């Protein structure tokens, strides 16, 4: 019974490691076409920068 | 964009009205910095009951 337990117990930390990787890696890409798309909107003349 | 429409207001508006606009601006910021209060409270007073005598 208890051995049961610690495994589940060991997947599910292991999975949730892995759904935070994930995460901070589309979080990072995320950012990085906000970025490049703000950048693109600055088409719109220096006073939208500003 | 509002940017552009203050500078615009302001441009027409003259300096002085920039300059003002910095003013609460600034106010605004000062408050931000700031953010507190108080009250002096005058406290009640607590009862209690006696018998007078006749």
């Amino acid at each position: 019974q208890v051995a049961q337990q610690e495994a589940q117990r060991a997947q599910f930390l292991v999975e949730k490691a892995k759904q935070e990787q994930r995460q901070k890696i589309v979080q990072a890409e995320g950012e990085a076409e906000a970025a490049k798309m703000l950048g693109e909107a600055l088409s719109k003349n220096p006073g939208y920068i500003k | 964009k509002a940017a552009e429409l203050i500078a615009n207001s302001l441009a027409t508006a003259g300096d002085g009205l920039i300059e003002l606009r910095k003013l609460e601006a600034a106010e605004d910021i000062a408050y931000q910095l700031s953010r507190s209060r108080n009250i002096t409270y005058l406290p009640a007073g607590q009862s209690v009951l006696l018998q007078l005598p006749q």
